[PDB]
């Protein structure tokens, strides 16, 4: 009980020390800044062949390669430029919701409901691609699986926790909680040192991979946060939520920047990219089409829309030549 | 273990016919595109015939198109070779090399153990500038080779590939298209080159490293191997 | 005046003997798409109109006596 | 005398200038519910199936015999004094038109039959040939209609107005009549028995159901079943009574001729509700299209 | 008695923390936009003969 | 595809899109259906011809040259509007309730007034299996049902209050284009293969009609 | 009379008919009037040879 007052008291000091910090919000310094008008993106590339609704989607670092996951059971690597497949992988379980590319291009972990993160190995000697080790110890559906290194991944599932993986042993080497729900999203810094989880209770908060320690929590949204990605220099994150709106946090500043609503917006966003520049935020929403944000001055600038279906998974190339979307409709598009 | 092993060689008498089988275990035969290289005596590799994957697209060299076939048996894992009449050209040690295409791949890795036959009595031409190089251990080697079209494709990739045969053994991949290193070869070797004309560099050469280096384009079918370079300790 | 989409012979029955101190006029009708058979219509001063059958030498020799006139 | 004498063909311009006002309003039905079905199934692509594929070529059949429908008012008002390169083109276009519809029908039939009937069977699979089967009936279709390019003039009468006829020489009486069994067993009797049959084991097999929407599902194949019957076993009657007339099975005359000929009249003016009907009864009856219709609207 | 103990041990953690005005972030933010926005191919569309796309 | 390596590359990718195509016919015969229920409610024991195959589990018995997959979505424990959108496509959804647990009834009608107006399930028929007749049986006689559902009025027989139950549930249906199909079913019952399969076949009728129009 | 001037040139593959009107009160002079396929009449002289092949022809 008397702990329980040390705890309100420590909420009051954060909220008035995070108050005091604020002099002008980002919409009012930037207002100066000119418009970047509209960002009109036709679709390049149309990757087709899955026969049911693609759940992720994650770029190869050269920009060139894909993967997708889907319901079918099947794991394919595209040629984004002549649209080729180059692999096509059987997984063991059809319900798959996360999947992942491996930074340096020979690994591929990808994972679902089956509460195992599976990773395979794509440069064998045998010229097929093995499930190189299964990772165990989750007692929920898994999501937002993250490569550090070759030997190093970092998986979210929905016990209210993250963990840190060793590849080569197979044990888990830390694990992360603190959230009070299903962590539904997680990306990594680039610097590789730092991570940010989206959780169930409409808060996400940073922790450290090496010490395994809740440096920061972010509050604000009203509902379920569904997306997480950084600002490109690793110093801000951008979520998409339930409650159809997105909101830049700082991590140096600890309070959001501004939002990214619409009264036009009535269903939630399901994933949240930036481009390479960090002006642009790209957004997916439940009705079947993505929106541009200024980042800067929460303007929509332009729509892609085309998809027939709910958008579930978007994508930025490193060097930000184009953006992959993937839908329920078993097609992926490539923008630009 | 990825082995290949052929077996059928022998002594025929000219105008008969012989079956040349290349048992395959230690990876997955069916996906992998496999190839026949003879190499005369003491003359140099030669492309004979190709098969892809599936038994799709069937390529044979010139010299022996029409009278060679191939064939292929997936579930068996075995290649053949049936040559229907032979000359006394045809003596050479016939190998058996897989191949796969996609993108980043490496297309010429493995090279089977070769079997010896014996018989009783327009397209891009590569030039070798030398054929024996002396040189002592620790001494950076030089190997450059010329071509008639320019390899470089519109796609931005250069199809040259570099094999080593050590004395006794099978060639071994090196560089693949222009400098891009094999898997398991040491990190010394290094290549470059400009559309038609390319060089290769070992750094720091150790005594295992001398044999005949051969030059290959796989820009179009079909392939022509190099006069072939031969270091000397 | 009058519209079909059925064009039909214009002569159910034929007779022959006509005389042709009553005939004011002959029409002679070639095989084609109204009928397969040829028809001989006279038209005689009074307004009446009979079908003759071609066969008949009769009908010959009135058309041959009305050209020679 | 009179016992022998020519058959005098029999008019009415009371019904002359009523048909024009038949056909204009036909014409203008059909074009507005064709258009409407047309800009529904092609304004949004998601949810597009064989049944949408179907009614739009369906919907481009009926529109094109819409359009060629007011040249056919126009000739019977004054016959057929617009040369003989229309008569050509335009017969071509109404029976390619005509012999796509039926069998258009009969194609959806088919389908609806192995979608009810062979729901838990494999066969159901085999009707995903939408594409193909439909390039083949519009195929088989100009097939049908070559003999109406090839031997078609106006013909002049002297009794009679200019006739789009045909002319197929001396004996193009007959020839006429065997070229008549293509549109009755290509065009009623054989797309006819299909669809009874297909209708007749769904409804079978709907009857037997456990479902909440069997009894409007019955009702519509009833209706769909009824509107055929209506539209094209009379023309198709007054037809084999014409043939059997010209062979002698039945005595022939005058009157006869005369009743056979107003017959046919009415019995096309019957038949060109077809175009008119087939929106209503294939492709407004359902939920899914009302619901597109009233999106679009917005 | 002992869940809540580490919760108010988070919450020490969370509060010592080097804050920066907001002033301060934000044109850190939009000076990083502004560096790196000719290496945009988005927001600037890319010459059509430099589209690998 | 100009170039000798890239010809077969593209090669490849046609060898790979053949064996995606035929996959998914070989993924057409087969019937996906949803488990629900409450605990010790017989969701995992409906039919004693299993061949099965924590987390999702799987049980894949064919009848009728028909394949059904039946997935147990049980054990989770975690939110279910987070993943059960990944069953938004399945043929129907079997719900098993037990008459013999008067405490549990309550909680079996919110998982399936829940389950019935969700938005992703509102046109997925439900086949509901009313299990333990024997046992629901002999517990009226010696508890009469009152202390579960005390708006119970009409006579203590077993035809009444059995009836009485299977009208709360089909009164939280609430929806059209959805039918719910009951059956009354005792431990030592073999036929309820038989049951699924009919409901199933059926089921299919009533989209297939959506689709073609005539409903 | 219906004829002024008779015609020539008529081939009978384009005659559909022939027409003989014998004299009276409308004319004093015999008239042959044929009808073609294309629904123009020409006038033909009835003394000349070529009405007599045309009608006997046409008979047979």
């Amino acid at each position: 009980d008397q702990l329980r007052q040390e705890a309100e008291q420590l909420k009051n000091q954060i909220r008035d020390a995070r108050k005091a910090c604020a002099d002008a919000t980002l919409s009012q310094i930037t207002n100066n800044i000119d418009p970047v008008g509209r960002i009109q993106m036709r679709t390049r590339r149309t990757l087709r062949g899955h026969l049911a609704k693609i759940y992720a989607m994650h770029w190869g670092t050269d920009s060139r390669l894909l993967v997708s996951a889907s319901q079918d059971g099947k794991l394919i690597i595209w040629d984004s430029y002549t649209t080729n497949k180059v692999h096509a992988i059987p997984l063991r379980s059809s319900w798959v919701m996360t999947c992942a590319y491996a930074p340096s291009g020979n690994y591929v972990a990808c994972g679902g409901l089956d509460n195992i993160c599976s990773i395979y190995n794509l440069k064998t000697r045998e010229g097929n691609v093995r499930v190189s080790r299964e990772l165990a110890g989750h007692t929920g559906y898994l999501s937002c699986c993250r490569f550090l290194d070759d030997n190093q991944i970092v998986t979210s599932s929905g016990d209210t926790t993250c963990a840190l993986w060793d590849i080569e042993t197979g044990q888990q080497t830390t694990t992360f909680t603190g959230h009070t729900g299903d962590v539904m999203s997680l990306s990594l810094a680039p610097d590789t040192r730092l991570f940010v989880s989206g959780a169930c209770d409409a808060s996400a908060k940073l922790w450290d991979v090496r010490e395994g320690m809740c440096r920061q929590t972010f509050t604000g949204h009203e509902s379920d946060i569904n997306a997480i990605c950084f600002f490109p220099n690793g110093n801000a994150f951008a979520t998409g939520s339930d409650d159809a709106t997105c909101r830049l946090f700082d991590l140096r500043a600890d309070q959001e920047l501004m939002t990214y609503s619409h009264d036009n917006i009535i269903c939630g966003i399901t994933s949240v990219s930036f481009s390479k520049s960090g002006r642009l935020l790209l957004a997916g929403y439940d009705d079947f089409n993505c929106n541009v944000w200024d980042a800067l001055k929460a303007d929509r600038a332009g729509v892609l829309a085309g998809h027939d279906n709910r958008v579930s998974c978007l994508g930025v190339t490193d060097d930000g030549m184009a953006v992959a979307t993937g839908s329920w409709d078993s097609f992926l598009k490539i923008w630009n | 273990d990825v082995q290949l092993v052929e077996s059928g060689g022998g002594l025929v008498q000219p105008g008969g016919s012989r079956k040349l089988s290349c048992s395959a275990s230690g990876f997955a035969f069916s996906s992998f595109g496999m190839h026949w290289v003879r190499q005369a005596p003491e003359k140099g590799l030669e492309w004979v015939a190709y098969i892809s994957s599936g038994s799709g697209t069937i390529y044979y060299a010139d010299t022996v198109k029409g009278r060679f076939t191939i064939s292929r048996d997936d579930p068996k894992n075995t290649l053949f070779l049936q040559m229907t009449s032979l000359r006394s050209e045809d003596t050479a040690m016939y190998y058996c090399v897989r191949s796969i295409y996609y993108y980043g791949s490496s297309p010429f890795d493995f090279w089977g153990q070769g079997t010896t036959l014996t018989v009783s009595s327009s397209d891009i031409v590569m030039t070798q500038a030398t054929s024996s190089v002396p040189v002592t251990p620790g001494e950076s080697v030089s190997i450059s080779c010329r071509s008639s079209k320019s390899l470089l494709h519109s796609n931005g990739n250069t199809y040259l590939y570099w094999f080593l045969q050590r004395p006794g053994q099978s060639p071994q991949l090196l560089i693949y298209r222009m400098s891009n290193l094999a898997s398991g070869v040491p990190d010394r070797f290094s290549g470059s080159g400009s559309g038609t004309a390319f060089t290769l560099t070992i750094s720091r050469l150790e005594a295992e490293d001398v044999g005949v280096y051969y030059c290959m384009q796989h820009l179009e079918y079909p392939l022509t191997f190099g006069a072939g370079t031969k270091l000397e300790l | 005046a009058p519209l079909a989409t059925e064009l039909r012979c214009q002569c159910l029955q034929t007779l022959q003997g006509i005389h042709l101190k009553n005939i004011q006029s002959v029409k002679v009708k070639s095989p084609g798409p109204h009928c397969a058979q040829t028809e001989v219509i006279a038209t005689l001063k009074n307004g009446q109109k009979a079908c003759l059958n071609p066969a008949s030498p009769m009908v010959k020799k009135i058309i041959e006596k009305m050209l020679k006139n | 005398l009179l016992d022998a004498a020519p058959c005098e063909p029999e008019s009415l311009e009371i019904n002359k200038y009523f048909v024009v006002i038949i056909y204009a309003l036909v014409f203008l039905l059909s074009l507005l519910g064709n258009s409407l079905v047309m800009l529904v199934i092609l304004y949004s692509r998601v949810g597009r199936s064989v049944t949408d594929v179907y009614l739009l070529n369906l919907a481009l059949a009926d529109l094109l015999f819409a359009l060629t429908l007011p040249i056919w008012a126009a000739s019977k008002v004054n016959g057929w004094i617009f040369g003989t390169f229309l008569c050509k083109v335009v017969s071509l276009l109404k029976e390619v038109n005509f012999y796509s519809g039926i069998l258009l029908l009969a194609c959806i039939s088919v389908d609806r039959y192995l979608a009810i009937v062979h729901a838990t069977r494999t066969l159901t699979q085999k009707r995903y040939l939408v594409k193909f089967i439909c390039l083949s009936i519009w195929g088989l279709s100009l097939l049908l209609a070559l003999p109406v390019l090839l031997f078609r003039r106006t013909v002049y009468s002297s009794n009679v107005s200019p006739a789009c006829y045909e002319d197929m020489g001396n004996n193009t009486a007959n020839w006429r009549m065997l070229l008549r069994i293509l549109p009755q067993s290509f065009g009623f009797i054989v797309p006819l028995l299909i669809m009874l049959f297909c209708y007749g084991f769904t409804l079978r097999t709907l009857f037997k159901a456990h479902m909440g929407q069997k009894h409007r599902a019955m009702r519509v194949i009833f209706a769909v079943v009824l509107i055929f019957l209506l539209c094209w076993l009379p023309y198709n009657l007054v037809l084999l009574a014409d043939t059997l007339m010209r062979t002698q099975v039945i005595q022939e005359t005058c009157e006869r001729r005369n009743h056979i000929d107003r017959a046919l009249d009415a019995t096309e003016i019957l038949g060109i509700l077809h175009s008119c009907l087939n929106p209503l009864i294939y492709a407004f009856i359902g939920q899914k299209f009302r619901h597109g219709l009233l999106k679009i609207l917005a | 008695i002992a869940q809540a103990r580490k919760l108010v041990e988070q919450l020490k953690m969370e509060a010592n923390i080097d804050r920066i005005k907001v002033s301060k972030a934000a044109a850190d933010l939009m000076a990083y936009c502004e560096a790196h926005a000719k290496e945009d191919p988005l927001l600037t569309p890319v010459p059509a003969s430099e589209n690998p796309f | 595809t100009l170039s000798a390596e890239e010809r077969a590359a593209l090669e490849r990718s046609k060898a790979i899109e053949k064996n995606l195509k035929e996959d998914g016919i070989s993924a057409a015969k087969d019937v996906k259906l949803l488990l629900l229920g409450a605990d010790n409610s017989g969701k995992s024991t409906i039919v004693k011809q299993m061949k099965i195959i924590t987390g999702i589990v799987e049980t894949h018995f064919t009848f009728k040259n028909l394949h059904f997959r039946l997935f147990d979505v049980g054990g989770q424990r975690s939110e279910r509007k987070k993943w059960i959108h990944c069953f938004e496509d399945v043929t129907a959804i079997i719900f098993c309730v037990d008459l013999s647990d008067y405490n549990r009834m309550h909680e079996s009608l919110m998982l399936f007034d829940s389950i019935c107006n969700n938005k992703f399930f509102i046109d997925t028929s439900i086949i509901l299996f009313l299990n333990k007749k024997d046992l629901f049986g002999e517990k009226i006689k010696k508890s009469p049902l009152t202390i579960c559902f005390p708006e119970y009025t009409g006579p203590n027989t077993y035809e009444d209050a059995a009836a009485y139950i299977q009208a709360q549930f089909e009164s939280k249906n609430r929806s059209p284009n959805k039918e719910i199909y009951c059956h009354m079913t005792c431990a030592t019952d073999t036929n309820n293969a038989q049951v699924i399969f009919d409901a199933v076949t059926d089921i299919i009728i009533a989209n297939n009609l959506r689709g073609c129009g005539l409903y």
